[PDB]
RNA sequence: CGCGACCUCAGAUCAGACGUGGCGACCCGCUGAAUUUAAGCAUAUUAGUCAGCGGAGGAAAAGAAACUAACCAGGAUUCCCUCAGUAACGGCGAGUGAACAGGGAAGAGCCCAGCGCCGAAUCCCCGCCCCGCGGCGGGGCGCGGGAAAUGUGGCGUACGG
RNA sequence: CCAUCUAAGGCUAAAUACCGGCACGAGACCGAUAGUCAACAAGUACCGUAAGGGAAAGUUGAAAAGAACUUUGAAGAGAG
RNA sequence: GCCCGGGUGGAGCCGCCGCAGGUGCAGAUCUUGGUGGUAGUAGCAAAUAUUCAAACGAGAACUUUGAAGGCCGAAGUGGAGAAGGGUUCCAUGUGAACAGCAGUUGAACAUGGGUCAGUCGGUCCUGAGAGAUGGGCGAGCGCCGUUCCGAAGGGACGGG
RNA sequence: CGACUCUUAGCGGUGGAUCACUCGGCUCGUGCGUCGAUGAAGAACGCAGCUAGCUGCGAGAAUUAAUGUGAAUUGCAGGUUGAUCAUCGACACUUCGAACGCACUUGCGGCCCCGGGUUCCUCCCGGGGCUACGCCUGUCUGAGCGUCGCU
């Protein structure tokens, strides 16, 4: 919706910022077990609640 | 009609985000949170669901002040003094 | 008295629990009054209370409260016990003279139900298994 | 046999403490023995390793009589790197091979003021212990 | 090159604020340089300027509150910041004087009949 | 259902007895703690008797035990007065005193 | 359940009997050797040394 | 009518304090079922238990007899062993069910109102001076203010005074 | 007739309780379908409007020494 | 049930006398996980329709351009909004996975960008209604009630 | 013979059993036994040169000061008068939240004091400090054909 509240817009902004993939220098640290970002969300699949 | 066809009509929401507990349980028409009962002074907590009690109990969050007092206690709440300088 | 807060009658269950409007509260009206005064004045401590008048539909009690943070009592050795944190809400925990009467506290053959702290304590002590290490 | 009730002998607890010790405990843990000459001179048996002490490698594929200067101490990996022990990888670049300090002996120390303070303290404590043992 | 808190203590507030302003403008220049593309040497300095700003602010606040409580020590009523900060329960206990004083009846009793040290033969 | 022959039993396990069960796995630790407290108090009161104040001779109040003699709660005021001991000084010099007990004999 | 019967009690006379039997059997070379102890050089198996 | 006391009751962003909410294993006060057992079931039982409400502490509650007993008498409370699956209750069916004495752990006793006697001999707060003040106290000076005789303090409480 | 207390006001530590919290010690216990639901970015992902429901998932190697270089293919992918 | 031989494997294991148990599976429309025949089978058939040439490219029935023939036919398969979605918008790049054929293409993936207000709305008013205080009730969290058992105005021309 | 099918073995797939490991649980015990209007528990949003999650932290934002220690952190860069770690007593601690000017859109105020406009003469802009309910002691201002006293 074009009409939206400030807190809704802020929550959307945080969720959008969280959706990037991991930096390529992570996976080759020493004590690392992370292969990829498993929390990525697609707008078609999962609908953010709300 | 009562199923798939009816599922298309839902386009206005019943709940929104609570200002106290943060969950999406603030009933707008009743103006009341269904998880913490926000307008009430006391938080909503029934002990017929230990899982719900343990989901948002004291040990779950930042503990940004209780964590500090836990270690202040180990010195008798020492205050107003500093270690000897070099 | 106290009638059962149930929708119309409908105290669903066996007939022994069908009573509605002949039941009696376990605490006295004096204790109820003390607890109401204590709840309204949360910064004071309830000491005692007494009866001053009654009619068909009301009972009137005057209750003594003490401000625990006033110097006039905090500097007096023999009344500073009430300023201790242990004595918060005596009327709510049934520790005043009027509240104690309903707990069945006493000494002798008339008060075996409350050997120990209270009814809760006596029931606990009587209703556990002492499974010793050796048996 | 351990009799102190406040120190544990549990394997899992000891391993957890060892693998999550902070850096200033890592410094203590990665200590290596002195050579015979240094031991006789300073009356001290072991010393935590520093950045540019030199070493004889005693155990492993690289054991030998070569004095090697340590280049840097990787405390996260519980390892030190010696300027001579190394191997070449596929592309030809040479990388250092990790050696644990416990399999390492110092030839001579880097005498900093803190180092000599530590040495004198260790020697004094050992000597007073021996005198009490007399 | 390195700003330390040891030598900032003797200085007074004016030049401390001036140095804080210089650090702030340097930090702003560092940020704009980072956005427009700068050397890794300039990128790394951002943390050191931030920490220097933190040190200056900490010294300012420490001296200010030290002076404030030194000035207020001689007064009956203090600000809540300067009042002792322990647990809420311990803040409202009886103090040492009103915890120690005794009624003179008990004073009389313990004066007349004190505890005695004694032993009995086997 | 009853078997061939045996005793009729009335086990009192028709409540939620498994929630209120008192295991005694802390019995040795309790004994150790009581001991330590006992010796701590004994050291605290340096020359005084460890057991405490002396107590009096009493007869057990029952046909089953009236032939036996116990240790009582404390000496009574008649005995203290006829022995020339002040009721307030007896407690501080080590004599247990109670005012409830009478003296019929 | 934690309230299993972990501990057992034995009669004091039986405990003393077991102790006496063990002490008596410790004095026989055949039984001590069959226990696996190497005592072929021991001068006398009820081995007693002074209080020094 | 006016002026002045007292009583009762208001108003304050008046000066200085105090409560709220959380956790809730253990504790205290209420409210409080039905599954189940009875080979059915309504009294019983589950059970004064679950759920619900309120209030604390490091422990809580209880506590120094308007007691137990009937003995040649014991002597606050609390906890363990035993009394005892006993006395007793119960469609006397299913089932339920203590206490005294005895041995131990621990052990500690006290204070008001009243009755009376002391020139209210009592208490709180504001100002100045001196001490240390990070648990706001001690001493002095104030023809400083107030509380209080519709009763503050000392003596004194069933063991007598 | 006897016996025993003195109600309708108040304070009081110790012995006692403790599946929450802080910090510890141990075990004839379980050993990744077990043991807490959770050994791992677990009350996480995800589902439901909501009350609420709720996983799967440990192991290269001593050391990355993690396969330079040549060759076919667009590449995945192969041969040396 | 077990003992040897051979192979793989890379760090612990067993015999005897006792002790203890969460101690032996073919089934429970058993629980979890894995894999078959069916089977390269059913099927990829609602709304008339595509064709020629060129370019790019390893690769073209599906991409792009041009040409032709068609459909929607203004109550549209057009142009804009509300609710809802929340970056899906735009440019560049990729073709591992997805788009139930394919793709040089995409609402896919990867890098970056993009929403500018005194006048457009919110913000203000009150509607149906919701909801404090006073009061009442309530063991109690609280509930009823909205002018009703209230000392309910902190405002003002002017004058001193 | 050839195909197909069946059986057994070798090898290779598919799958992830078994075994061996265990910074995790479960159970028992011990000492302590501490939250909050000086703003708790909880939630939201932000903070790293390269940072999504987890963790840590709060516009001083993967941390400041102080003390102890004594040469690192590390995935890549950059740069002993004390690097890094630990301890933690100084300081600081955004928005909601009992949540406190009124409401919950972050909308609308009021009062006092400062800095800009002014050169206070008022607006306007920015900054700072207050503005919740109940209740206790005292102070001030009051009300009453309530009980009185003098005129
Ligand atoms: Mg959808
Ligand atoms: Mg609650
Ligand atoms: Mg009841
Ligand atoms: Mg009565
Ligand atoms: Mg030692
Ligand atoms: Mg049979
Ligand atoms: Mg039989
Ligand atoms: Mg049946
Ligand atoms: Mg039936
Ligand atoms: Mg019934
Ligand atoms: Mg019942
Ligand atoms: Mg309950
Ligand atoms: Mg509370
Ligand atoms: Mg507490
Ligand atoms: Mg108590
Ligand atoms: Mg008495
Ligand atoms: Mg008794
Ligand atoms: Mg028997
Ligand atoms: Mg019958
Ligand atoms: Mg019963
Ligand atoms: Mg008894
Ligand atoms: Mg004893
Ligand atoms: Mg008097
Ligand atoms: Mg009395
Ligand atoms: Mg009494
Ligand atoms: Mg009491
Ligand atoms: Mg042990
Ligand atoms: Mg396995
Ligand atoms: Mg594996
Ligand atoms: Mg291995
Ligand atoms: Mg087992
Ligand atoms: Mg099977
Ligand atoms: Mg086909
Ligand atoms: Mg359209
Ligand atoms: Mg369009
Ligand atoms: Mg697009
Ligand atoms: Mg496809
Ligand atoms: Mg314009
Ligand atoms: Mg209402
Ligand atoms: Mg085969
Ligand atoms: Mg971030
Ligand atoms: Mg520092
Ligand atoms: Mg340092
Ligand atoms: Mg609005
Ligand atoms: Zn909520």
């Amino acid at each position: 919706s074009s009409h939206k509240t400030f807190r809704i817009k802020r929550f959307l902004a945080k969720k959008q910022k969280q959706n990037r993939p991991i930096p390529q220098w992570i996976w080759m640290k020493t004590g690392n077990k992370i292969r990829y970002n498993s929390k990525r969300r697609h707008w078609r699949r999962t609908k953010l609640g709300l | 009609t009562k199923g798939t066809s009816s599922f298309g009509k839902r386009r206005n929401k019943t709940h929104t985000l609570c200002r106290r507990c943060g969950s999406k349980a603030y009933h707008l028409q009743k103006s009341t949170c269904g998880k913490c009962g926000y307008p009430a002074k006391r938080k909503r907590k029934y002990n017929w669901s230990a899982k719900a009690k343990r989901r948002n109990t004291t040990g779950t969050g930042r503990m940004r002040h209780l964590k500090i007092v836990y270690r202040r206690f180990r010195h008798g709440f020492r205050e107003g003094t500093t270690p000897k300088p070099k | 008295g106290r009638k059962r807060p149930v929708p119309k009658g409908a105290t669903y269950g066996k007939p022994v629990h069908h009573g509605v409007n002949q039941l009696k509260f376990a605490r006295s009206l004096q204790s109820v009054a003390e607890e109401r005064a204590g709840r309204h004045c949360g910064a004071l401590r309830v000491l005692n209370s007494y009866w001053v008048g009654e009619d068909s539909t009301y009972k009137f009690f005057e209750v003594i409260l003490i401000d625990p943070f006033h110097k006039a009592i905090r500097r007096n050795p023999d009344t500073q016990w009430i300023t201790k944190p242990v004595h918060k809400h005596r009327e709510m925990r049934g520790l005043t003279s009027a509240g104690r009467k309903s707990r069945g506290l006493g000494k002798g053959h008339k008060f075996h139900h409350t050997i120990g702290g209270s009814r809760r304590a006596a029931w606990r002590r009587r209703n556990t298994l002492q499974l010793h290490r050796y048996r | 046999m351990k009799f102190n009730p406040f120190v544990t002998s549990d394997r899992s607890k000891n391993r957890k403490r060892h693998f999550n010790a902070p850096s200033h405990i890592r410094r203590k843990i990665m200590s290596s023995p002195l050579s015979k000459e240094l031991r006789q001179k300073y009356n001290v048996r072991s010393m935590p390793i520093r950045k540019d002490d030199e070493v004889q490698v005693v155990r492993g594929h690289y054991k030998g009589q070569q004095i090697g200067k340590v280049v840097q101490v990787y405390r996260k990996k519980y390892v030190i790197y010696i300027e001579r022990v190394q191997r070449e990888k596929a592309n030809g670049t040479t990388v250092h091979v990790g050696i644990h300090p416990s399999k390492v002996v110092i030839t001579r120390l880097k005498l900093d003021k803190d180092r000599k303070k530590i040495l004198e303290r260790k020697a004094k404590s050992r000597q007073v212990g021996k005198e009490k043992g007399k | 090159a390195k700003i330390k808190a040891r030598d900032l203590r003797g200085k007074k507030k004016e030049e401390l604020l001036k140095q804080l302003d210089d650090l702030k403008v340097e930090l702003s220049q560092l940020r704009v340089a980072k956005v427009t593309g700068g050397a890794a040497s300039k990128l790394s300095k951002i943390r050191v300027v931030r920490k220097s700003i933190a040190r200056v602010l900490t010294v300012i606040n420490q001296t200010q509150k030290e002076n404030l409580r030194k000035f207020y020590k001689g007064k009956k009523y203090k600000p809540l910041d300067l009042r002792p900060k322990k647990t809420r329960a311990m803040r409202r206990r009886l103090n040492k004087h009103e915890e120690s004083l005794k009624t003179k009846k008990q004073q009389r009793k313990e004066r007349l009949y004190p505890l005695r040290k004694y032993a009995v033969k086997a | 259902a009853p078997s061939r022959n045996g005793m009729i039993l009335k086990p009192h396990f028709h409540k939620d007895w498994q929630r209120r069960v008192a295991t005694w796995f802390n019995q040795p630790a309790r004994k150790i703690r009581r001991r330590k407290a006992r010796q701590a108090r004994a050291r605290r009161i340096a020359p005084r008797p460890a057991a405490g104040p002396i107590r009096p001779i009493v007869r057990c109040p029952t046909v089953r035990y009236h032939t036996k003699v116990r240790a009582g709660r404390g000496f009574s005021l008649e005995e203290l007065r006829v022995a020339g001991i002040h009721k307030k000084v007896a407690r501080t010099i080590g004599i247990s005193v109670d005012p409830r007990r009478r003296n019929k004999s | 359940k934690t309230w299993r019967r972990w501990h057992r009690r034995v009669n004091t006379t039986q405990k003393r009997y077991a102790i006496c039997s063990a002490l008596a059997a410790s004095a026989l070379p055949a039984l001590v050797m069959s226990k696996g102890h190497r005592i072929e050089e021991v001068p006398e198996l009820p081995l007693v040394v002074e209080d020094k």
